[PDB]
């Protein structure tokens, strides 16, 4: 499921802001 | 409502006075006892502190001056403080004090013990539509307020939304906020929340905040963002394709609102049309929303964080603590003169 794919992904924790 | 229009004009006058003559140097470090780190970043951190003279708790953001300069974030940091000291709205975290010393910049914000929406959203999994709509309405009003002052926010995400004692939203982190008339170009934000025009380096305006609201509403209601992948580049590819799939449980009204906010075509995106924010406020998904009652905080919140004292940090994650160093030599004095 999409949810299972999200939860197995590397980006479920707090996400850093970026500047570039 | 001619009300809103006259509220906003008076709001702009108060804002402009403070914008033109900012407050500075309103406390000093030894007036606060530091208790616990609430969050970190590449050039600073936020600590829970207690003000000795009042006993009140605050969240103190501490920025290392040398690191801010090295990473070329002077203008962004000056933007943050100048904007924060000038704004006032029910759903914005308040700046209570600011000052600087030999090593650091300090912004002392009100403490919001309920923690980040992020933690609650990941724990619960997803919010029901009325629950998500309650928070979304607060963001709508807040962006209406900010954009009216020519401010662009540029970092909407659940990590930057704190839940207060009444269950209402408080927006924090004005690190990328900017006062701009016309176009701007800085690639900043969070990958999952970036509008297509930011990624494509074409110049962008406040419509990026409305795109971000679409992402936020989708993430609150689904439990995961509309565009995700293990690497930012793959996320960007998805964003610019603009193909969005919705969970089976999304209502028809929610899907239609999101198609209009997550519109890759700037010129067709809700919030950015002739009727501006009213296209969003008048949308069917918000038909049950009493906008005045929300502003006045008279709507019963769907969720109240459990509270065990001012100073409780249980709604926040643990971080590794470290010394606050203040050099005996002044660092970067000229760069931060106006702070």
């Amino acid at each position: 499921t999409t949810y299972a794919d999200f939860i197995a992904s590397g980006r479920t924790g707090r996400r850093a802001s970026i500047h570039d | 409502h001619h009300h809103v229009k006259e509220f906003l004009a008076k709001a702009k006058e108060d804002f402009l006075k403070k914008w033109e003559t900012p407050s500075q140097n309103t406390a000093q470090l030894d007036q606060f006892d530091r208790i616990k780190t609430l969050g970190t970043g590449s050039f600073g951190r936020v600590m829970l502190v207690k003000h000795k003279e009042s006993g009140n708790h605050y969240a103190m953001k501490i920025l290392d001056k040398q690191k801010v300069v090295k990473l070329k974030q002077i203008e962004h940091t000056l933007n943050e403080k100048r904007i924060l000291q000038a704004v006032n709205f029910p759903f914005l975290v308040k700046l209570e004090f600011s000052f600087k010393d030999n090593s650091n910049l300090y912004m002392v914000m009100e403490y919001v013990a309920g923690g980040e929406m992020f933690s609650h959203l990941r724990r619960i999994g997803r919010f029901s539509e009325p629950h998500a709509r309650f928070y979304a309405a607060q963001i709508v009003l807040t962006f209406e307020y900010l954009h009216s002052l020519d401010l662009i926010y540029r970092d909407l995400k659940p990590e930057n939304l704190l839940i207060d004692q009444q269950g209402y939203i408080q927006v924090t982190d004005f690190g990328f906020a900017k006062r701009v008339k016309g176009r701007t170009w800085t690639l900043c934000g969070t990958p999952e929340y970036l509008a297509p025009e930011i990624i494509l380096s074409k110049g962008y305006n406040k419509a990026v905040d409305w795109w971000a609201l679409g992402v936020l509403i989708y993430e609150m209601a689904a439990g995961y963002p509309p565009f995700f992948a293990d690497q930012p580049i793959q996320i960007y590819e998805k964003i610019v394709s603009g193909k969005v799939r919705f969970p089976s449980h999304f209502s028809s009204d929610l899907k239609d609102l999101l198609r209009n906010l997550l519109q890759v075509d700037l010129t067709k995106r809700f919030g950015n049309l002739k009727n501006g924010v009213n296209d969003i406020k008048n949308h069917k998904w918000f038909a049950t929303t009493d906008w005045i009652a929300i502003y006045q905080r008279k709507v019963e919140a769907p969720f109240i964080p459990k509270f065990k004292g001012p100073g409780d940090t249980s709604n926040f994650d643990d971080y590794e603590e470290e010394e606050i160093r203040v050099s005996i030599n002044e660092k970067c004095g000229k760069e931060f003169t106006e702070f």
